């Protein structure tokens, strides 16, 4: 399940390949999270 | 389509009878019925875009197959049809509500329509709930005394819950 | 003769040319004479109708002063608005 | 038919519309004017053998050549009268329909529709069935708003045949 | 295999779209049998469709087709058959058609059949063509079979001129049959028994239209028929 | 179409007004009136094709050329049509007398009508002496006090002879 | 126009007919109801100011973010509090329009027609001038058959909207 | 008109084609027709007096209420005398029309289409008009294929009357 | 349309009169020489897509500025119309010969032909070249005395003369 | 089909009429024309082993390339000579049903009716056709009226070939 009207029917080893993507993407909206320590003077 | 008054009619022509006392007197009483007619006539179509909005609502919330993805009433296109064909039978039953027989209700709505949901794959079972959940939300608006005056008019509500199971068991 | 019957409204009269020639109760076209003006909504200067307005389409056909054969019918191909303005001067050096 | 409830529900139908006050008034119209009405079809149905009677004889004093001329078409044998005293009943019948239910309904169905097909093959004279009907519009001895809605049936069954 | 020659579009307010949800007493009055209508109410089509294609003056006695009527009755043609059916009837092939050209009959048979205005003096010469070599079963084939006619009208409603008011106004455009008459000013002349072409009005010694000045006595003739009561 | 009624409220909005108190106390003077003009249109009605024949047959014994051979009203299917022209304009005029207002019959009737005479040869100004021959049987039948009640409806007499004449002016 | 006037006419001349007593009664019924619907068209312009910058406020109570919210749709600024009760306003001389006709004519004409490409357009909630329609509901002060005749406009107005 | 001339040109026509020998095989029968054909438009020519006012007698003598009863539909003044005649002389010159074209082209033109409106506004019994063409059905004192060529046409407006 | 039988009769019914004997005996001379019209328009239809293409082809050699580029000959749809043209005016030509006047000849084709041609840009004077190469083309068939017994047809062939010459100035 | 006696049944039924005398004249200008249409008929029955393969032969004599040329469209093998000789058998026996019947009615519907569909699918060319039937109206060896008629049916065949 995606949303509560759309899914994904997959097979169970690329299943893995899904949802190991976007822990993928998971490690990088750990590192936009201190786009919020420089909001005054960044680029200075 | 007919009226009441020309139901009596056509039945006197096929005999070559003139219409007795006994059935002037009957019709009489439906014209001094015919204010207490036109109050619930006014109370359903004055309310028209709630009655069809909520049972609707309250349709979807215990059958959620009906919009779950794959279902009858998916893909917005299935769904404003669904909100016509509820907002159709309450119109054709506040039709025959004035006319006093349920003439204009059997041939230009419901002829053939068991027939056609038959042929899309509509639950025929599901519009018969859909046309039960307009009844009882416009049972309980004509029973309603909100500025009318306070008499006796629960023979008019008896016949319009009979109109609406007469489209409920059309459908099935 | 002076229209007295009301039997020779079909025989002889036609109806009032001007409307101060009107019926006692009505108008020229024979309806009843209401007053052209009600309460204006919305007095405003930038949203409401002030003076410059423009004109509403419908009101001569609910007139009926569109109709050719009708009194309100006016024709502006004679009138002094389809004469052309002799201070353009494009218009005078050329009729000159 | 042509009732004024039918044909308030079908040009409702043609806008796709619920039944508004524009709608509600016309059908209150006609409830006002059935007590004055359904009075004359009651009147008229009771005296109605003293109108049909009355209104063949009518046909024969200003006609005389329809009880004398030989023939099948014409009222000169018991038989072609007994057709006539029936044909006059139908008339009478049919207004009584439309007192009822209001507005030329039912004689548009029963009676005016293939009308014109009947006179011309069986050689009927359509002149014979005015001077009837303006015996019963004369005759019926109706007054005020009563003989106001009975006279106006009458009048549309006439303007039928003239 | 000599196809229609190509035509340009105007502007006409059937192009358009309405904006209008709840339409008025201008609205009208579609005509169909997909209402399943009684005996009494198929008369009405009938009498709708004999004023749509020929005129209110052509529904005699002598025109109306008896044996077209019944069968729609039966549920054997469609409306789409019907109005076929009195194109290529006798009456309208005496009438209308031997009194026009091969142009003015194009244009009566768009304005009646598709309920429209032809779009401009070349679309009549397109058209014109159809008759002179397919004869008129051809070009009403032609023309019933348009994409106009199967989205508007379909095969079970009768034509109407579409959209000849607009929603604000009071004088629209003229109806199709005060527009176009049976014969033109051509046919007119002397091959419809025909003198003088014009008429002064009538003159009388006694005048008939005076009109009423300001102290008439009949502008307050009002309750001179009888006085209020009361005291 | 327009009414009387509704003639006021399109040059009230064409100015974005309200409608004051003496506007609406002129709206209810027109309905007072409301029961005699229906007796009007009842009494045309009923009478109708006794005003055109007998106007039609006045129209031939004055004006004999009409219906010599080689005339308009000659070869009988032109003499019906010839009459079927006398019943439409006394139905339209008949809608603009309940309606209020010549509207319906400015554009649904007259609109194109002198031209349409032009293009097929008609004598337009004989046209005009038939529907004046029509104005006058009815103004007599409509001054005719027979099966009603005692009062007044002598503007609404000049209000509708004013429609035969904007009717008559408008083919000439 | 959806008068009972005009539409007695187009039923009338949809099937080229005279008019009938089917449709006189029609004409009858609308003057029958025209005595308590013109105290209702009396009583609204009356308190029109009255129930505009009521009914405006209200609005503002149940929608606060119309006044907060930067942008042209709102009323946010002293032209858009100048609109908003502009149209207060025009949904209210609709209905008396509607009263003094009889029948819902000038609403479809004026007011209904094209509304939903409009609120689409210009971004204009139409869950705002059901609130402002409902205060009117509440608050003209009517009673008997005067406020029956005006909340059936109202009720026609929320309609539309919904 | 109805020709065999100009019906075979619109066989032809209705499909753009040119005439083949099936149309000319049509024409070819009018011209060896015509003959018997023209000989009986020319001798109901001259001998129109004759039978027109024995033909409208004929009607005055079968029915004798049509020189007696008032009133204008009726032929009991000097005026409606003059209009009998009349009709009669448009019926016969119909049938010497339709003898020189070859069937029933003028009469269906000019005589009947709008014949049974008229009838019935004018207050004009069909059956006196079939009393007259029995005269003249009778006492034309053709022989004959010529007999049988006027007789076509004179049960043709026999046919449509009734 | 009128054969030549039918325009004495409507010409008579305009004058309210029976035919003369001069007119029966002028018609009955049209009968007597029937046989000899029908074997003319039995040239004329059995030669008939003969006389359209040899005359088409001779007008191209003589107008070679038809069929260049820009001319109004030039394409494959347009050279295709000019055939069928031909082939229209032709075949009404046969249409007023066996009627024996020319009513189905100007109301049928050549009514409103001048100005069709002038909005299309077509040559009118060229048309007329077209037709007037089909006249002799069918004229010296008319005047062939194979299959026929030997007699005088030349007032016939200068009527088919006529025909084809009314229409060459009816169209420039 | 399209014979005479067809096509004026059909014309009168198009109008709901019954056969006039517009339509018998019809029926007897074919009944006039029929026995010189019987005798063609009967004569080129008999006479068609020559007249077959007669016109084969004249189209060999004149394209002479449909005999050397390969291909399945020629005659250059027996399969292509006799079923050239079937074609020219087609056209000679719709001449004699078209004398038979009594106009282009039967080889309308059996021969001509998608022909050209036919020669250019097939690629064989119509100018072959027309050599072997301006063979047989040489050759018939017919006079009078019987040749008249006959060869008013080939020189329709002739005409829808170009
Ligand atoms: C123009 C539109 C139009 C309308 C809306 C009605 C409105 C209306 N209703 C009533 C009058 C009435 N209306 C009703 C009807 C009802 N009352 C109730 O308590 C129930 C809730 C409901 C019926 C289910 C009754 C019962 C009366 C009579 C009072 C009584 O005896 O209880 C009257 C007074 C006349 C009479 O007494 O009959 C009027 C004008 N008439 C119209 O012309
Ligand atoms: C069903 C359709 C229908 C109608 C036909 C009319 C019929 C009609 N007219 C009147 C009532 C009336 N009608 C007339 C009219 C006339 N009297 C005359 O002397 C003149 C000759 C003529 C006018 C031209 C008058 C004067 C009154 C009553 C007086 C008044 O209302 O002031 C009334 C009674 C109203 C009352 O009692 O006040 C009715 C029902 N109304 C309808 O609903
Ligand atoms: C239905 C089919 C049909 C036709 C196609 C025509 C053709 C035709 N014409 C004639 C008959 C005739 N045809 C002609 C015609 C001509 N003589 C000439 O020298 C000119 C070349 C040519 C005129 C242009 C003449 C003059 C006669 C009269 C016979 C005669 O004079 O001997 C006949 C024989 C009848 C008779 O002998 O009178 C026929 C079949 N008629 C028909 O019925
Ligand atoms: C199936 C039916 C059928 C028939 C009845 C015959 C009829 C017949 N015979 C011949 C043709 C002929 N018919 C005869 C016959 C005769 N000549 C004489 O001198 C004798 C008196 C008589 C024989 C008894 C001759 C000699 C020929 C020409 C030679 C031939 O064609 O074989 C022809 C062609 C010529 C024409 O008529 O146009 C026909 C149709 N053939 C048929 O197919
Ligand atoms: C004579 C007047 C009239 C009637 C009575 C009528 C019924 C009608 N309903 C239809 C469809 C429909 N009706 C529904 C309704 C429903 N489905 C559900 O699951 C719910 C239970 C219910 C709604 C409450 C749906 C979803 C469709 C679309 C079916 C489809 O197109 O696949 C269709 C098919 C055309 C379309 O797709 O819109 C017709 C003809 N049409 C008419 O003109
Ligand atoms: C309900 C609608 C309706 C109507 C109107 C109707 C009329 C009607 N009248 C008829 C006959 C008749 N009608 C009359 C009547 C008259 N002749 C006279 O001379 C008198 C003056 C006049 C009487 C007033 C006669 C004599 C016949 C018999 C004609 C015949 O048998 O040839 C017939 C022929 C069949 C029959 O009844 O025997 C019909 C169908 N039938 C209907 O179903
Ligand atoms: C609903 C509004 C409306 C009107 C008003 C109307 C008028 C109208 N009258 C017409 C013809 C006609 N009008 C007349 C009338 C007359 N000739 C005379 O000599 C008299 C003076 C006069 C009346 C007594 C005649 C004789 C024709 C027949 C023209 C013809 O076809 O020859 C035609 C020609 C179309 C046809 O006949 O098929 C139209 C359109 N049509 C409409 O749709
Ligand atoms: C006679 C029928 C009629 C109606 C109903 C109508 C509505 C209407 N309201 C409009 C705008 C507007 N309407 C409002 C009103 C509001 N916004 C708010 O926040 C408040 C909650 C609310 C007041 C209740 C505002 C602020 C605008 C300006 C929007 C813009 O210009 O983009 C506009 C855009 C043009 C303009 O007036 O500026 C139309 C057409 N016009 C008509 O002609
Ligand atoms: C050419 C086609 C054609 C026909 C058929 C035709 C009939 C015809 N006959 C008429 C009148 C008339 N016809 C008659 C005839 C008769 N009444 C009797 O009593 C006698 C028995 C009978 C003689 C047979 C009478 C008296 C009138 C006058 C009716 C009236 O003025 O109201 C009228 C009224 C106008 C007039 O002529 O004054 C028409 C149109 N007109 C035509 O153009
Ligand atoms: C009333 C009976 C009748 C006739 C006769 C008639 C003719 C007619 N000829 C036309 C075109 C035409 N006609 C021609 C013919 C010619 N141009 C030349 O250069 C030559 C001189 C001549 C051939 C001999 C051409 C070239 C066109 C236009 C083709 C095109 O524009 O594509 C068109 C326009 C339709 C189309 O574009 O195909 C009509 C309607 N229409 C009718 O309804
Ligand atoms: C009853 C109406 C009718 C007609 C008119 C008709 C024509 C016809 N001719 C055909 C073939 C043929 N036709 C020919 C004839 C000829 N080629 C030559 O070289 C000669 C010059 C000429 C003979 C005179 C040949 C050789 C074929 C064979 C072509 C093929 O099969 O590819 C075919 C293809 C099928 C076949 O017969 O094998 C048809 C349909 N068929 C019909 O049913």
């Amino acid at each position: 399940e995606i949303v509560p009207g759309s899914y994904m029917y997959l097979s169970p080893a690329e299943a893995a390949e899904y949802r190991a993507q976007q822990a993928a993407v998971s490690q990088v909206s750990a590192a936009f999270s201190a786009d919020v320590q420089s909001k005054m003077a960044q680029v200075s | 389509m007919l009226d009441a008054f020309a139901k009596v009619v056509a039945q006197a022509d096929a005999r070559g009878e003139f219409l007795s006392n006994t059935q002037i007197d009957a019709l009489s009483k439906m014209v001094k019925e015919g204010n207490q007619r036109l109050d619930i006539v006014n109370k359903v179509t004055s309310n028209a875009s709630a009655i069809v909005t909520n049972s609707a609502r309250a349709l979807f919330a215990e059958q959620p197959q009906l919009i779950q993805p794959g279902g009858n009433a998916y893909t917005s296109r299935r769904m404003a049809a669904c909100l016509r064909d509820m907002e159709i039978v309450l119109r054709y039953v506040s039709y025959a509500m004035i006319a006093g027989d349920s003439s204009v209700l059997d041939d230009r709505c419901l002829n053939g329509l068991r027939e056609t949901y038959q042929a899309l794959g509509t639950p025929g079972s599901s519009v018969a709930v859909a046309i039960q959940k307009m009844k009882d939300a416009s049972v309980a608006l004509a029973n309603d005394t909100t500025g009318t005056p306070i008499g006796d008019c629960s023979s008019l509500v008896a016949e319009l819950a009979g109109y609406f199971d007469r489209a409920a068991v059309s459908v099935v | 003769d002076k229209a007295r019957s009301r039997s020779d409204w079909g025989n002889r009269n036609v109806l009032p040319a001007s409307e101060g020639d009107a019926v006692l109760g009505r108008t020229a076209k024979g309806a009843v004479a209401v007053p052209e003006f009600g309460i204006p909504q919305l007095d405003d200067p930038v949203l409401g109708f002030g003076p410059d307005s423009m004109v509403d389409p419908r009101i001569a056909e609910a007139d009926g002063a569109v109709w050719r054969w009708d009194a309100g019918f006016v024709d502006e191909s004679m009138t002094l608005a389809s004469c052309a303005d002799i201070s353009d001067e494009a218009v005078a050096d050329e009729a000159f | 038919m042509k009732t004024p409830i039918t044909e308030a529900i079908a040009t409702a139908d043609n806008q796709g519309r619920f039944l508004s006050n524009t709608e509600l008034q016309a059908v209150n119209g006609r409830y006002q004017r059935a007590t004055a009405s359904l009075t004359a079809a009651k009147a008229l149905t009771g005296s109605a053998q003293r109108l049909i009677t009355g209104a063949a004889q009518a046909v024969y004093n200003k006609f005389p050549y329809t009880t004398q001329m030989p023939g099948p078409a014409y009222a000169s044998s018991a038989i072609g009268k007994a057709k006539c005293a029936r044909d006059i009943g139908y008339y009478l019948r049919m207004v009584t329909y439309c007192l009822v239910v209001g507005g030329t309904g039912p004689m548009d169905e029963y009676l005016v529709a293939g009308l014109e097909e009947i006179n011309r093959s069986f050689d009927l004279s359509p002149s014979w069935y005015i001077e009837a009907l303006q015996y019963i519009k004369n005759s019926h001895g109706l007054s005020g708003q009563v003989a106001n809605e009975a006279n106006a049936y009458i009048d549309y069954a006439i303007n039928t045949l003239s | 295999s000599i196809p229609i020659l190509k035509y340009s579009l105007s502007t006409q307010n059937q192009r358009v779209e309405s904006f209008e949800v709840n339409p008025g007493d201008e609205q009208y009055r579609i005509y169909s049998t997909d209402s399943l209508p009684s005996s009494s109410e198929v008369d009405q089509i009938i009498w709708a469709a004999y004023r749509q294609i020929f005129s209110e003056h052509q529904i005699l006695k002598s025109t109306k087709q008896p044996f077209l009527e019944s069968q729609l009755r039966f549920n054997q043609i469609s409306i789409k058959d019907f109005i076929k059916g009195l194109v290529l009837s006798a009456p309208f092939r005496d009438l209308n058609y031997n009194v026009n050209n091969n142009y003015r009959f194009v244009e009566i048979c768009v304005q009646r059949v598709l309920g429209r205005d032809i779009y401009n003096e070349r679309e009549k010469i397109a058209w014109s063509i159809i008759i002179a070599t397919q004869g008129l079963e051809g070009f009403i084939d032609t023309l019933l079979n348009t994409q106009e006619y199967l989205s508007n009208f379909g095969d079970s409603i009768v034509p109407f001129q579409r959209r000849r008011i607009i929603p604000q106004r009071s004088k629209g455009e003229m109806p199709f049959n005060l527009k176009t008459p049976r014969y033109g000013i051509e046919f007119r002349s002397k091959l419809a028994a025909t003198q003088f072409s014009w008429a002064s009005p009538i003159r009388r010694f006694r005048p008939q239209e005076q009109q009423p000045k300001a102290g008439d006595p009949a502008l307050f003739l009002n309750m001179v028929q009888e006085m209020g009561p009361g005291l």
